[PDB]
């Protein structure tokens, strides 16, 4: 039932079924994933977020 | 004896043209069957026999619980 | 084709169904009768190519459900839960043996 | 198992791309016309033909869909003709709450429906998703004016306009949170 969202070394435990039961009530968030953006639609609303400060090489 | 059935069954003869040749079974016409039928009264088999359609009697239960062995 | 039997031959079938006993009620029968009859009308330009035999319980008839009157033949069966009507195999058999019928649609 | 009729195989599909079988209904469902309108397949008629032993490649309903000759007898390799069918438009069914009253709509020839006495279903066809939803809106707005679908259809009419339905981003728990 439980999924733990961990912010940089923290633990908040929520559970799901997609429905999630959280603090308030059960809510619906939708996920469009991109190469470099994170694009969330929560009902009739859209919001778009950027992936961008450190330049990390991807291979050894 | 279960009168309710006694008074509505018909006879399926081995030979109608000579009764002394035995009878095959007692049965109900579908109309006669269709009335006790709702009530878990006897165990029968629907049958077509000697041309006519009969409801062949396999067991007599006796609807009064408690009048039997 | 002239009849359901002729249709079966042209298209390679093996069982002639010209009469269907309906072991059901409600909207299914209405959409189904029109749907089969519409296809049959589409196929034969005659909606009665497939005749229908129905079982009639006391409960469904007083409301005057439109599907009841479309059928070609009726046999009253005891009403109530499925153990008493549509599923009464012996009475169906009684209907099946007496007419006799060639198919059941549930 | 040697099935011989119309049937519905139900699956649950996940975002991973993994899917799971739930059940097989060995019978007709009330909402089957949805498929009939987009497939031009008369399902109860198809159920009838199968009981007569008609091979799939000889079923009329199927013949137009697979792009072949209306009267040939050539067997069709259903795998080889997988690409011929592309769905033709969209259908939406909505449960609304004699015994079965067919409510015909004057607003659209491609939309019809029913309410029964108790519950019913309405079916709205369109040339494409947008056109079918559009037809549904006018029909459901028209439907609130109808009798069997007034109280039941108001909370329902509200739910259909939400973006989630427009974007086909719904799930089994969707409606229960919409009201």
């Amino acid at each position: 039932n439980s999924y733990v969202v961990i912010m940089n070394g923290s633990c908040v435990e929520v559970d799901v079924h997609l429905l999630l039961s959280y603090d308030g009530s059960s809510y619906t968030t939708y996920m469009k994933e991109e190469v470099d953006r994170y694009r969330i639609t929560i009902g009739n609303k859209t919001c778009v977020f950027e992936k961008e400060s450190v330049m990390r090489s991807p291979s050894a | 004896l279960a009168e309710e059935i006694r008074h509505m069954f018909h006879v399926a003869w081995v030979d109608p043209e000579d009764p002394y040749k035995g009878y095959r079974y007692l049965y109900l016409t579908p109309q006669d069957y269709k009335r006790v039928s709702a009530l878990n009264s006897v165990h029968c088999e629907h049958v077509e026999d000697e041309g006519e359609s009969r409801y062949k009697i396999t067991d007599i239960i006796g609807k009064e619980e408690g009048i039997g062995p | 084709v002239a009849s359901p039997a002729e249709f079966v031959t042209r298209f390679g079938g093996n069982k002639v169904i010209e009469k269907v006993l309906i072991a059901n009620n409600g909207i299914a029968a209405v959409k189904c009768m029109r749907s089969i009859r519409r296809w049959s009308y589409e196929m034969f330009r005659n909606e009665r190519a497939i005749r229908f035999v129905v079982m009639v319980t006391p409960e469904d008839l007083k409301a005057n459900a439109e599907y009841i009157k479309m059928a070609d033949h009726y046999v009253p069966v005891p009403g109530g839960p499925n153990n008493n009507n549509y599923a009464n195999v012996e009475l169906i058999l009684d209907i099946a043996k007496r007419i006799p019928v060639q198919a059941v649609w549930a | 198992v040697g099935y011989v009729s119309a049937g519905t195989v139900e699956y649950l599909y996940s975002q991973d791309g993994s899917f799971y079988f739930l059940e097989l209904n060995p019978r007709l469902q009330v909402e089957h016309p949805c498929t009939e309108m987009v497939a031009d397949v008369n399902l109860p008629a198809a159920q009838l033909q199968i009981a007569m032993g008609i091979p799939l490649y000889r079923i009329k309903d199927i013949r137009m869909m697979y792009g072949v000759s209306p009267w040939g007898d050539s067997p069709i390799d259903f795998e080889d003709s997988a690409h011929v069918p592309c769905p033709r438009g969209h259908v939406i069914a909505a449960r609304i709450t004699g015994t079965v009253q067919e409510l015909n709509f004057r607003s659209n020839k491609n939309v019809w429906g029913y309410f029964s006495v108790q519950f019913g279903h309405c079916f709205s066809w369109g040339e494409n998703r947008e056109e079918a939803i559009s037809n549904m809106v006018v029909a459901l707005k028209e439907l609130s004016i109808r009798g069997d679908f007034r109280t039941t259809v108001e909370y329902l009419i509200k739910l259909l306009e939400t973006e989630s339905f427009q974007m086909n981003r719904i799930d089994t728990g969707w409606l229960d949170r919409l009201i």
